[PDB]
């Protein structure tokens, strides 16, 4: 992402929704599932939540 | 609902938004974007239908075409998301081990991460270098080397 990479870890018990780079934008679904409202506002905004 | 067909109630032209146009083996296109949107425009801006389209889907009718309704507009596998080949030509298989990373069902599995995923680009014609191919668990490629597969085509992936 140019600078400050996002080192995230997955326990491998969850599949990865995307394989390629695809220019993933903020809030995009890396892995599928019901998303918590804390992450929605955090990566989307108040109106989104 | 094991049926992957999408029915349309009324004759509204499809409006495919947030999609990526990739040339397939036929006149239809395959979308490589996970997030896709469909809409129905018949007489005004209002959208009659929305539904949803996963990655690796093939649209029966092109965007902006006034579908008569009651017919499928996009078809895709309801069990697997196909992987589109960016380069058309022979499939380049690297580090093919028989007896450990090969499972006879030709249709042969690629590799197993637990048992051990080499990455290679699709050859131009026979073996020319032109793309990274990732093989997750239980991923199988039924296309042998030298198959000369065209762009937009995919074999069964066999999800884990």
């Amino acid at each position: 992402d140019g600078s400050d990479p996002y080192e995230e870890m997955i326990p491998k018990w969850r599949q990865l929704n995307v394989f390629e780079g695809e220019r993933v934008e903020r809030g995009d679904v890396i892995s599928d599932g019901p998303e918590a409202p804390h992450d929605i506002l955090r990566l989307r905004g108040v109106h989104a939540v | 609902a094991a049926e992957s067909s999408i029915q349309v109630k009324n004759k509204g032209s499809i409006k495919l938004s947030n999609v990526k146009s990739v040339v397939n083996s036929s006149g239809k296109l395959v979308i490589t974007s996970r997030n896709t949107e469909l809409k129905l425009i018949d007489e005004f801006g209002r959208t009659k239908e929305s539904y949803k389209v996963p990655y690796g889907a093939v649209l029966a009718k092109g965007d902006g075409e006034q579908v008569a309704g009651g017919e499928t507009v996009a078809n895709w596998d309801p069990h697997t998301m196909p992987v589109i080949t960016e380069v058309s030509g022979f499939v380049r298989f690297t580090d093919m081990i028989d007896g450990q990373t090969i499972t006879r069902q030709s249709s042969l599995v690629v590799l197993d991460s637990a048992e051990r995923r080499p990455a290679l680009k699709i050859v131009d014609a026979q073996g020319n270098d032109v793309a990274q191919y990732f093989l997750p668990g239980k991923a199988i490629v039924q296309l042998e080397d030298g198959v000369q597969i065209s762009s937009g085509d995919t074999l069964a992936r066999i999800p884990q």
